[PDB]
């Protein structure tokens, strides 16, 4: 009913996930089935492009990764993690992977196109979100992490840049680049500097509790308009993170400050989401008292913000980027390394 | 203010992920 309804859902969810995890989907499209239109965002080893699928007429977002750049930066395993996990997951606030494939030069992950843009762009423009506004988004991330963590997954790159706003004003989490299935502890120094938990920085082993720290950082940034730990350079950021001292804006409610003290907690035996009651300590907190968790999951709550959408193919909610020719060699690059992709 | 200090910093644009 209350706890039994969630348990039964998660048990069936793991069943579905494990089937796709053990036998991943492969080679479900090819490059010439799409017309490439515009870059939506650039990254270290490639870009995400708005594309139009010829036979259906549907728009998609095609993440293109240069294999040679992936190998050079030692990101083979992470890239294989990214695709294997994303093709296997199913949740209302996770972006859907529609197709995946590779050619001689690149790897391709074709997602549903989330036209509303990054939360990042809206957050910086508006300045900050009101507490109810921030709470609405936070609630979706809480449920998403409850889902992912139950599958033994850690997400590892929570930030407004990786959160997209859909046509209904809801969150679509993208970028599974550092997503990893792990039952023990892990050690990779990865993520985004402002969002890193102290245990990551201090080269301690870490677990799913780093995602709950990242939630603290996200909630703070959404409600304040700036991160709790910022500087000009990553090294200076890490120093502030490790010290742990957090200051709050004068407009932060007492409830919000209490939640954040429990999220941005150095002590693993004291950090919310990592205690006996797990995710329930966050869910039952006074700051989330007005949150109807089922209604959020069912997407029945009125969104505080609906992005402007000027039809199919509209990129108005995204920044412009420099376009570049997508080169495909006549020789296969890194064939063995990406066999399973 | 903290806001002014943030806005004057070099990290107000899209932040790239780090590794490894
Ligand atoms: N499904 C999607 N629909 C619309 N836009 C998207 C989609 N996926 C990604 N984008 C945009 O493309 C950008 C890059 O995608 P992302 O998967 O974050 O690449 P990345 O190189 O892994 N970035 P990072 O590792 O955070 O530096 C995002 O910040 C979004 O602006
Ligand atoms: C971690 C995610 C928890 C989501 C909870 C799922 C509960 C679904 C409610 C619908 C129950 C009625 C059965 C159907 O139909
Ligand atoms: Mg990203
Ligand atoms: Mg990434």
């Amino acid at each position: 009913s209350e706890q039994e309804s969630v348990k039964e859902f998660l048990a069936k969810a793991k069943e579905d996930f494990l089937k796709k995890w053990e036998t991943p989907s492969q080679n479900t499209a090819q490059l010439d089935q799409f017309d490439r239109i515009k870059t939506l965002g650039t990254g270290s080893f490639g870009r995400v492009m708005l594309v139009k699928h010829k036979e259906s007429g549907n728009h998609y977002a095609m993440k293109i990764l240069d294999k040679q750049k992936v190998v050079k930066l030692k990101q083979i395993e992470h890239t294989l993690n990214e695709k294997r996990i994303l093709q296997a997951v199913n949740f209302p606030f996770l972006v859907k992977l529609e197709f995946s494939f590779k050619d001689n030069s690149n790897l391709y992950m074709v997602m549903e196109y989330v036209a509303g843009g990054e939360m990042f762009s809206h957050l910086r423009r508006i300045g900050r979100f009101s507490e109810p506004h921030a709470r609405f988004y936070a609630a979706q991330i809480v449920l998403t992490f409850e889902y992912l963590h139950s599958l033994d997954l850690i997400y590892r790159d929570l930030k407004p840049e990786n959160l997209l706003i859909d046509q209904q004003g809801y969150i679509q989490v993208t970028d599974f680049g550092f997503a990893k299935r792990v039952k023990g502890r892990t050690w990779t120094l990865c993520g985004t500097p402002e969002y890193l938990a102290p245990e990551i920085i201090l080269s301690k082993g870490y677990n799913k509790a780093v995602d709950w720290w990242a939630l603290g950082v996200l909630i703070y940034e959404m409600a304040a308009g700036y991160p709790p730990f910022f500087a000009d350079q990553p090294i200076q950021i890490y120093e502030k993170i490790v010290s742990g001292k957090v200051r709050f804006p004068s407009h932060f409610s007492s409830d919000l400050k209490d939640l954040l003290r429990n999220l941005l907690q150095v002590d693993l035996t004291k950090r919310f989401g990592n205690l006996k009651n797990g995710v329930n300590d966050i869910k039952n907190h006074k700051w989330f008292a007005t949150t109807d968790w089922i209604a959020i999951y069912q997407r029945k709550v009125e969104a505080p913000f609906i992005p402007k959408f000027k039809g199919p193919g509209d990129t108005s909610n995204f920044d412009d980027y420099e376009e570049e020719e997508i080169r495909v060699s006549i020789n296969e690059k890194c064939g063995k390394e990406f066999t399973e992709f | 203010t903290t806001y002014a200090d943030f806005i004057a910093s070099g990290r107000t644009g899209r932040r790239a992920s780090i590794h490894d």
